[PDB]
This record gives C-alpha cells, structure tokens and sequence, in this order.
RNA sequence: CAUCGGUUUGGAGCGGCAGGAUAAUGGCGGAGGAAUGUGGCACGGCUUCUGCUGUGUGUUAUAGCCUCUGACGAUACUGCCA
RNA sequence: CGAUGAUUUUUGCCCUGCACAUUUUAGAUGGAUACGAAUAAGACUUUUUAGUCGCUGGACCAUAGCAGGCUGGCAACGGUGCGCUUAGCGGAAAGGCUUUGUGCGCUUGCCGGCGGAUAGCAAUGUCAACAUGCGCGGGGAUAAAUCCUUUGCAUACGACUUAG
C-alpha cells in the first residue's frame, strides 16, 4: 500500500556516506579553471577559524525594504598569517586523469613544516630533507633539470605551501602543508613564479580582495555517534511507545528482503568534509594595522 | 528443394465396363520420383474421381531441359494459400533451366509471402519468347541493350583470422 | 592461424560483438591479445538507438544498495571488456586466467605504438555492414554516457600519428634505396637462378 | 526492386567549375567557392564533359535511389549559389507594437537584435552565420534582406529569425505578429 | 576543367574475362541476373554461375556478341589471344610463382637459401655505396 | 641453426564434450597451420607429446612427457581428436603440445 | 616396428560395365526465322568521323542469334563390379 | 595508481660485476615484422585523359657449421654479435628508438683439411625468461613507527588532532 499522506524525505542522499572525514584538513576537490590570459596568481589559501562576531552595515539594494538602512549581520573571522612556498608539483594530463610527474622543493624548509613529516619529532634525528638539501651543492643542476621537465611536460602546475602556525595562538607546532593550484599564464610562467617564490611568504591581500565571493573548505564539528532523530531529523514516536521513541518505526517493506541504503540509521554525525560556496569577504584586515 | 521435372502418366484401373481408360499426363516438379507419383495423385483427385488404390501409374520420366545453356525468361502462373485465403499470382523469373525458375519461385514465395511448398500449386510454366511477353519490370531491366554494371564494394573472404594489412573493397 | 606470442589488434573500424567473440575464443585457447584504439570501435545501429540501449543498461542497479549493483563503466575499453567478459566463463579459474590474457586500451600507449597492429576481417565494419546501414562509434557513445578523456585521447593520438608519420617517412626512404640496390644485383647469376626457383 | 542503374545529369553553366574528389563537391564560380560533403551517400560521379556530369547509383533500392535526386539538387543549389546568389526577403508583421530590428555587432560577432516584439521587454538575439549578410531595407518598410551564396545557411538564418518570434499562450490565428519570409529568389535577377 | 575523379571498377559485361576456381579462365557470354551470369571458355564448360564464385579480370574480349555459342566464343578467344594477355599480367605471374614455389623440394629450398645468401651479400655491397 | 624444431606446434583445446558433459578420454588438439579437414588428415596417426615440468627430479630430470596419437579429425576447422595414454589434465586447456612427425608416411 | 584377424572412419581416389529421349546439350552439316538488327545505307551531336555515338531501314555482309533436323561423339545423373 | 622525504653502527641495509644452486611458470622452443585515412576508394608514371598495382601472410626478414667444434687460404673493406663509447629523440604505462667512434670476435661471399660412430632401430632425451638464496669483488648511506604520558579541534572502544 502507498503512504496515506505524502511527505518529503529526511536528509539528502547527495551527502552519503555520513562518515568521518579522512583528514582534518579539507582538500580542494576542484580548483578554478585555468585562464591563460589572466595574470599568474594563486587560487586558494589556508587560515584558521578564530571566531564569530557582529557587524553593522549600510545595505545597498534598491527595491528592498532595507535599502540604505543599517543591517546587523553575523561575521566570521579567519586568522590568515602569510603562507610560505616550499615546493612545486607538475601534473601531466593522461587518459586516466591528472598524474603528478615531478615535485621540486625549496633548498631550506622551516622546522614547523619539517615537523609535518614526523609522528615522533622529539625522538627522531630530524633527517628529513637533508640529502635533498645537499642536492643544492652550489649548482643545483638537478633542481633546474626537474623544473625543465615540469616546464616541458606538465599541464597543471601547483605550488606546495605551508601555514606559519607558530604565528597563531594554537599549541600545535606542526604546520599545515597543502597544494594550491597556480592559474594564469603559461606553464613556464607558472614554474617561474613558483621558483621565484621559494622560501617566500604570500599574503591574503594578493589572493583575496574585499567584496569578493569565496568558498570555504572545512571539516565540520563532530558529534560522535548520533541517533536517527538528530542525525536525520525524523519525527519522534508517540510518548506511549514501548522500547523508546527516538527511532524510525519502519526501516523497510517485506520486499526487498534487505535494508535499503536510503533508510535513516544511527551513526556518526558531524566531522564531515564540506564545501560551502558564496561567502562574501567583508574585510581583509592587516596584522600590522593597530586599528 | 533440388527439384526435377517429371512426366507422370496414369489412368483408372481397367474395368470390364471400361477396358481402356483415358491416359492422363502431368508435369510435376518434385525432388524425386516418390514425391512425383505422390504429387500426381494429389492433383488428379482435385480434378477426377480417382484414387491411388483405384488408379495406376503408367510412366514416370524426367523431362530434361532442351537448352540448359541458354538464358530464358519464364512466366509462372501460381495458386497459393495464405493465412487468410487463396490467391492467384503470375510471376516471372530469369534462368537457364525450367526447373531452376521453379526452384527460384519456391524460394521467392517463401521469402515474400511465407508460402510453403505445401501451400503452392504451379498452374503453368511458360517460356516468354518475345520481349513484349515480359510484364514484370524486375526482369525487364536485364533485357536492355548493352547492359553493363559494376560490382561495387567487393568483400574478400579471409582464410586467416588476423590480417596484417588494411582491408580494401575495390573490384 | 599461427600461434603468435602476442596479437595486437588495431580496434579501429571493428564491430563490438564480432570482435569480442573472436577475441574471446582466442584468449580462451591460450592466446595473449591486446586491443588498442577501443574508442574507434563500431556498433551497428544509429547513435541514438545505442545511447538508449546504454541508458537501459544504466537503469539496472541493485535496489537495496547502489554500491553492490552492476558497475557501468563508461570508458570505451571497458565497454569492449564488458562485451568480451559476457562471452567468457569468468566465474571459473580457467576463465579468470583467460581474462588475464587480455588487455584493452584507448589510443595506442607504449610499448604497443611501435609494434605491428593487425585487423580481423570477420569483424571489420566496412566488410560486414551493408553499405547503407547506420553505425555508432564507441568513443562518441562513451562521451555521451560520461567518459571524460576523449579530448586527451585525441590529442595524444595526433601526437602519436605525427611520430609514426616521421617513422614511416624514414622507413620508406630506407626501403627505396634497398629496392634500387637489389635491382643493381639483379640479372646476376644468383638472381637468374633464384627466379627459376620461384624467388 | 534493386533497380540496376539510375542516372542524373548535372548541368554546369559556363563560368562555374565543379570539382569532385571522394564525394567532396567543391563548386567555384564568379561569386566565390562553396563546398559540400556527401560521404553519407553512396553515389559515383562521371564527367560527361565540361558542361555535364553524370551522377549514378548502381543496384539501388527505393530509398537509395531516392537519395540520388537530392544529391543532384544539392549540387545544383551549390552551382546556382556561386553564380546567381540567394536572397530571402522577410516582412515584419505586427498589429500594435512595431518590431524594432537592428544589425548589431557584439564581441566581434554579428547579431540580429529584435526589440518590442508584442511589447515584450525581452531582447531577442539571432546569431548571423558566416557567409550570410543581413540588411535593413531602404526601398521597403519593415523588410529584412538575408543574402548569401549557400542556400542552406541563408534559409537557416531566415528560419531562425522567423522561429525566434513565436507567439506563446495566445491564439496565433488572431495574433499574427512575427517576422516571415515573404520572397525567396536570387541576388542576380533572371 | 571539372576534373571529376571517376571509379576504376571492373564491369560485368559480355566479353569480360573471369577467373573460375582461381584456376581456369572464362568469359561472360550473357548476363542472367544481378547475381548470376553465363560463362564459357575453351577449357571450361559453358555454365550458369554466380558472380560470387568468379573473379572479374581486367581483360575484356572485344566485339563478342551477346549469347554467343561455344564455337564462336572459342573462335574469338583464339583470335584475340586471351591466354597470352592473361599470362602477361602480374596477377598470372604471381599465381605461377606461387605454384612454382609450391612445387619445390627440400634440396631446392636449401639451394634457394644459399643463392639468397649470395644475392644478399651482393645487395649489401651495392647498398653501402648507394 | 637458430631453430631446432622437428615437431609441429599444437594446442590442447578441450575435451570431447556435449553442452553439459565432458569426456576426458578424448582431447581436442589444434594444430598450427591447419584449417581444413583435408589438411588435418595428414597428421592422422602421428604421435603427440605433452611436455611439462614437475617438482621432483626423476633420474636427474625435472621434465616429464605424456604420449599420445592423433586418431581422427574434429569438426570442419582442422581440429583433431587425440588419444593419450593418460588423459591430459584439465589444467592444460590452452597449453602447447608437440605434434611429432612420426610414424612417417612421407 | 612388421604382419594377421575383427570392427570401423576416410581419399580432389582410379578403372570397368549398365540405364535414361540408347541423357538432354555441345561441335559439324542442312533447312527456316526473327531482333535487344552485325556490316552496310540515310539523316544528326560531339570527335583532324580516335572501342564515336543516336535514330530509322532491313535479315549476314566486315558480328552473330534462335527454331527444326542428319549422321556421329561425349559427359552429367543414378545404379552394379564375388 | 602516481610523486616525494627518510630509510637502522646494524654485522644489518641499498646499488652493481660475476659465479653456484634452487622454487615457480594458465605453458619460449627463429622474429609481437610499427604510417595514416578512405572503402561508390587508395598508390605510382605520363598527364589529370589514360595506363599499371592488389584479387591475401604459401608474404618479408632471418635461416648451412660437435645445439653448431679445431684450423688454412681467396675475394671485399661489407655484414653481424658482444664491450665501452658520442649525440639526439621519446612522459599516455616515457624504461625504449635511433646514433658516434673504437676494440675483440665470427662471417655460409668462395675454396679446403681435421673431428662426430656405441645415445646401439624411437624414448622431451634435458640447451629458454623471471625470481630467490648463497659465495666473492666493486662502490654507497647511517632511520623510523608503535606502545607509554599528554590533548579534546576528536571520541562507545579502536581510531583521530596535538605535545613530549
């Protein structure tokens, strides 16, 4: 028999499985499409969500009841110390997708980024990137050979940059290291820009402008194991139900003789990878600004 | 089938009343002489008060083609049974032998009308001597003067499964 | 006919099912087969009809768990592989070993770009289809059903064709001088004797 | 019936040089050159002389034979498009709101812009195919001239202009407004 | 000019020479149907055959009347000397070479190998300087 | 001198079988270069050797042979039926055999 | 491996004989006739008439065909060979 | 599936030149012998008229030597293998394709001399590539992870983010 009355689903099937994110750092699934005409610039940045605050703003929207009127809005603060460029990766387009052909590193890597490659830094000899550091023996011909390979073969050039986490109030000492795609210019232009930026800092003022619309990639707040009532927002059962009421009453018909993937079940809630689009940049503030 | 044209001659069994019964002849297109005599009785009983028991087969002879190596146009008058009723058609065929035009006809009625050998009666097979005697356009187009035509897109059958060179269809 | 170590089939201009059946019988009999240029295969019938057939294929999936269902691969090589696997007892160890003998690719990747590619006349579209019949290219169907790498494959294919054209120009230049040299050594005692033997 | 042979006789005027290779027709005449690909039809061409070409189908059934006179007509259209031209004359039809048609050029591509069709605020843009010339008449009011060599492109542009002005949700027997092809002829009078 | 590329087909007509069984020569004396012809020749029985069983050759027996009988076919075949024209083509030469190769023995194959070695020596010597 | 082969290459194709039941006593052999029953009738009565390797040494050799002979042709495509002293194991479906040139009648 | 005996599957198997319309055809000779009319002839459009070609005429000419037939001579097909 | 960092002061590890021996083979037993495209079309020449080629790979290359030995001469200054060695190209899974000079061989292009027997009238009559192990030689480098305590951006427990 059909449902007596119609009702939409509880939850979206496009966000399955509702599992924990593989990493705490949200990875950029898709980078903006490359436009050769545009100047060479970065497409992403890493910051730290500090907290939320309130602003007051003069609304500019003709035809609205709040035109030329003040509106109180919630704002979010992302602490963004400049990122340090340490590497460059070339990607060759293949009939099976993009394939990383070559990775070139800067001569010197800071301690906070070399800690990224260690699980027990205090017990180690800190041998990471020492032979590679010697690969710069006053001529570094291997480095320019690999960069020539990247120029000749790569179709997508990305930069390896890490946050300066010591400038944040966080107690973590490991830096966060990520690939940020370089858009604009030819592959040679991208490689030259990446090489000239080795061991250098890049500020948000060069990447994001004021009034820009940007997307946020992050892993959401975790809640642990969660019942169907709060995980999916299903209707609570009546008060007089035996064995509890925070359940889904019917988890399927007799046939198919299986539980469908579309039925709400208890499980892990939150700590999911989310991409949220169209967030407006109200301010790009400077650390050197005391106001 | 692989047919032959037979002369079958039969008559009613002689009786004290009728001591010299009339002799009846037919031309039968049958694969062999066993079907030839069987088909002969099948048509006398459609036309005369006689049976295989009350009759007698007098002669069964093959009628060979007079000119097996001359191209002729045969007009065939038929009577076949369809899924709904009984119809008469007249069709024309080009071949060298009289049997071969009948063999083509049986293949043609099977292909175009789903008519089986049991459902077909051949009323008459006639040689069209004059070009004016030909009525069907699908055989007159081969009676035009200085007829020439190529055979485009020749397909060659291979002995090996794999061929190391690119195929071609010239001819 | 001859037991070859590896047979490399240029898949251009071949019909999917007939090539699939021939290749299935080949690999079941212990022959190693590599099919290249699977995006150039052909299927009889118009493009829309085959697209509808593939959409009928896509509609079939396991109801209770879409992850357990049939896996609808969009790549042309995988379409050829599905056709071939349908003609192999793939749930036995013998069929598993037979399918281990098969490779299918889009384009002509290394090292097969410098090897000899053969055709199968029993499955060639130009030799099998009636000249007026409509047909579909597996690459276009794959693009229509979700395959993403058609442009990459065509770019790499034109690069490989440039390389092979240079190779063939060199080979034709070399062969031309050899034919001239053998003509100089013709009408000699060895040449005259060889002709009387059929060589 | 698999007709044994079917023939058509293409006639070439004096100033036109047809040139066919592997079923690719390349017609060159005083007004320029046009090309048509006919690889989807199995026909053979034989040059009777400089002014007559035979188009032949061997052993063709009803549809394959039907595909022959269409080939002849298409090549004849190519011939007459490079020697006499093609011109479609459209008239603007409106009851209350005049249709304002302009020939604009945006982003380096020509467009036909239609405004105030039935008083709608929507602006209609029709892309102009390469080789096709659109013109606002001086001799006639509310008339647009679509000229070119390729009859296919000229007629397709005229059809696009006619189709983009379709009346919706109204009795079209009463609301006869639109842009319709009034005349189909050649650029060169005959 | 027009410069129209025309087909180089072989036509089925009276006098067209054909190969039957890949061994004998014959000529088409009359066209029966689209798929069938009547063939005759000095060394082959006058018969009605399918065009799929025969292969058209680039040789045509000129001025042969339609429906010509065996005597006239033989007379005109001898007059035009079809056999010498056939033997002078590379097709017949390849067929004869294949037959001759098939009629070789092991000793003859060894001799062919030795002679091929000698001719290869001479050819490489000529090639290094040319 | 590069080639020392005195046998014809063959392949073990299958057992004699209907759709559902197999007869291991008869093996079907594909001979290289044979595509017609006329060609395959040359090899009738010739000896067949299946040569394989085994873990244990037998008189210093790790190579063992199963002997057989061609008995009749199979089908229309030049396959032959072979009778071996010990039936060829099913694991050899697709393996190569040796069609020896004796008992000669040339 | 050879030979034997029994069963059996074959060969591009070979030869001999018989029958049929004592095959029908075909080749040869004779008689007659016609057209999808060869040559020729008469009008033509493109060719220094460059398998030129079309339309008419009529009956083997610078091709031939069809029907009837007279004496031969084969083969096909089906049987048999102790 | 890819790229990248570091890879045990242990008698352990990596690379490489040999040599010996082992387990395995979905199954070497001369060579996987490379344009592309069309097919009612291709490729040559004269000319764009026409002629010729294909009508299958029964092809081409390689193939003679105790499973290929030991020796000699002649003719050419070639061919081929191995070894260093020069340069270029190849990123789709490039891991291969050409190339420079040079040394050692062999050369069946031709002519010779010596040797093979007995495995007995057949018995696969044992000759291949991959890998591992072990003895040397030549170089080369000198780590991490987990438990534990801590953390709460996490969390039923594992796991996770941290710090030591």
């Amino acid at each position: 028999s059909h449902r007596k009355y119609e009702a939409p689903r509880h939850g979206s099937l496009g966000f399955l499985p509702r599992k924990r994110a593989a990493k705490q750092r949200g990875r950029v699934k898709s980078f903006p499409k490359d436009v050769k005409s545009k100047p060479v610039a970065l497409t992403a940045f890493l910051g730290y969500k500090a907290g939320m605050t309130t602003i007051v703003r003069d609304l500019d929207r003709p035809g609205s009841k709040m035109h030329k009127r003040e509106v109180v809005e919630a704002a979010t603060v992302v602490d963004t110390p400049p990122m340090v460029v340490v590497g460059v990766v070339g990607y060759v387009e293949t009939p099976r997708g993009l394939r990383s052909l070559t990775t070139v590193w800067a001569e010197h890597l800071s301690e906070e980024v070399r800690r990224r490659f260690y699980k027990n830094w205090y017990k180690s000899k800190k041998k990471a990137f020492t032979k590679y550091s010697g690969k710069y023996a006053t001529d570094a011909k291997q480095v320019e050979t690999e960069l020539a390979r990247i120029k000749k073969y790569a179709s997508v050039v990305r930069v390896l940059a890490h946050t300066q986490i010591k400038k944040t109030p966080l107690s973590q000492k490991k830096a966060h290291l990520a690939e940020i795609q370089i858009n604009g210019g030819s592959v040679s232009d991208k490689v030259d820009w990446a090489k000239e930026h080795f061991e250098k800092e890049v500020s948000v003022d060069s990447v994001f402008e004021q009034d820009e619309m940007i997307d946020v990639i992050a892993v959401t707040k975790g809640h642990g194991f969660e019942g169907v009532t709060h995980r999916w927002g299903t209707k609570k059962l009546p008060r007089k139900t035996h064995r509890g009421l925070r359940k889904v009453a019917c988890i399927g018909a007799w046939h198919p003789a299986n539980v469908n993937w579309t039925v709400a079940r208890a499980g892990q809630n939150g700590y999911h990878h989310r991409t949220s689009i169209n967030h407006k940049v109200y301010r790009v503030g400077k650390g050197t600004d005391e106001a | 089938s692989r047919l032959n044209e037979y002369q079958v001659i039969g008559r009613n069994l002689p009786t004290e009343s009728v001591p010299e019964p009339k002799l009846f002849r037919m031309r039968i297109f049958a694969p062999n002489t066993v079907v030839a005599k069987s088909r002969y009785w099948y048509f006398l009983q459609k036309l005369h008060k006689v049976k295989k028991a009350s009759g007698e087969i007098v002669s069964v002879n093959i009628i060979s083609e007079a000119k097996p190596t001359k191209v002729k146009t045969f007009g065939i008058w038929l009577r076949y049974e369809s899924r709904s009723g009984i119809h008469n058609m007249y069709k024309e065929y080009r071949d060298v032998t009289r049997v071969g035009a009948v063999e083509t006809m049986y293949q043609d009625l099977a292909a175009r009308h789903r008519a089986r050998f049991r459902s077909i009666h051949i009323l008459k097979v006639v040689e069209l001597e004059k070009t004016d005697d030909v009525k069907r356009q699908y055989v007159k187009q081969f009676l035009t003067k200085d007829l020439k035509f190529p055979l485009p897109h020749r397909v060659q059958k291979s002995k090996k499964l794999f061929q190391a060179t690119a195929p071609t269809t010239f001819y | 006919s001859s037991f070859e170590k590896v047979v490399v089939i240029d898949g251009k201009g071949h019909l999917l099912g007939r090539l699939a059946s021939i290749v299935s019988k080949q690999i079941l009999n212990g022959q190693k087969v590599v099919v290249v240029r699977c995006e150039e295969l052909n299927i009889s019938g118009e493009f829309f009809r085959n697209k509808l057939k593939y959409h009928d294929y896509l509609r079939k999936a396991t109801r209770y768990n879409k992850k357990k269902g049939p896996f609808h691969f969009r790549a042309p090589s995988r379409i050829l592989y599905k056709a071939i696997r349908g003609m192999i007892p793939h749930k036995t160890a013998r069929g598993k070993a037979a399918l281990e003998r098969l490779k299918v690719f889009e384009g002509v990747p290394p090292p097969y770009d410098k090897k000899k590619r053969v055709v199968v006349p029993q499955a060639l579209r130009v030799l099998r289809l009636k000249p007026g019949r409509k047909y579909t290219t597996v690459g276009k169907l794959s693009s229509a059903v979700g395959w993403k790498y058609e442009s990459v494959v065509e770019k790499l294919e034109e690069k490989r064709k440039v390389q092979s054209a240079e190779y063939y120009a060199k080979k034709k230049a070399l062969t031309k001088k050899l034919n001239a040299a053998k003509a100089s050594t013709a009408e000699s005692e060895a040449a005259q004797k060889l002709a009387a033997f059929g060589y | 019936m698999k007709y044994i042979q079917t023939d058509q006789i293409l006639d070439i005027p004096e100033g036109v040089t047809v040139d066919i290779k592997a079923r690719v027709v390349k017609v060159t005449g005083p007004r320029g050159e046009l090309t048509k690909d006919l690889k989807h039809i199995d026909v053979t061409f034989n040059k009777i002389n400089n002014r007559a070409i035979k188009i032949t189908v061997h052993n063709g059934d009803r549809k394959h034979v039907a595909a022959l006179r269409t080939v002849k007509s298409l090549i004849a259209n190519l011939i007459t498009g490079v020697t006499k031209g093609y011109k479609y004359k459209m008239r603007f039809v409106y009851a209350h709101f005049p249709i304002n048609v302009n020939i604009i050029k945006k982003d380096g591509q020509d467009y036909v812009e239609i405004r105030n069709f039935l008083g709608e605020k929507r602006v209609r843009e029709v892309k102009i195919h390469e080789g096709v010339t659109m013109e606002i008449s001086s001799t006639q009011k509310d008339e647009l001239i679509v000229s070119g060599n390729s009859l296919e492109a000229v007629s397709q542009n005229a059809a696009d202009i006619q189709q983009i002005c379709r009346v919706r949700n109204k009795d079209i027997r009463k609301f006869l407004d639109g842009i319709y092809v009034s005349e189909r002829g050649t650029i060169v009078e005959e | 000019s027009s410069t129209v590329k025309a087909a180089n087909w072989r036509f089925v007509e009276v006098g067209r020479v054909v190969l039957v069984d890949n061994k004998e020569l014959a000529t088409i004396v009359e066209i029966i149907d689209q798929k069938r012809v009547l063939i005759d020749g000095p060394k082959i029985q006058r018969q009605a055959i399918a065009l799929a069983k025969i292969v058209l050759t680039p040789i045509v027996l000129p001025n042969l009347p339609r429906g010509s009988r065996t005597a006239t076919v033989t007379k005109k075949w001898a007059a035009a000397d079809i056999d010498a024209k056939w033997a002078a083509s590379g097709w017949a030469k390849k067929l004869a070479n294949k037959e001759r190769r098939s009629q070789l023995s092991d000793f003859e194959r060894f001799q062919v190998m030795v002679l091929k070695k000698q001719r290869r020596f001479a050819t490489k010597k000529a090639l290094v300087k040319a | 001198a590069e080639s020392h082969r005195l046998y014809v290459k063959g392949k073990h194709i299958s057992y004699q079988r209907s759709k559902s039941v197999t007869n291991p006593n008869v093996s079907l052999i594909q001979i290289e270069g044979v595509a017609s029953p006329k060609d395959a009738k040359f090899y009738l009565g010739k000896r067949i050797a299946y040569v394989y390797r085994a873990p244990k040494e037998i008189r210093g050799s790790k190579i063992r042979v199963i002997w057989g002979k061609v008995t009749r042709t199979h089908g229309n495509n030049g396959l032959v039926r072979a009778n071996f002293k010990k039936n060829l194991p099913p694991k050899t479906f697709g393996a190569s055999v040796r069609i020896m040139l004796y008992p000669s009648n040339i």
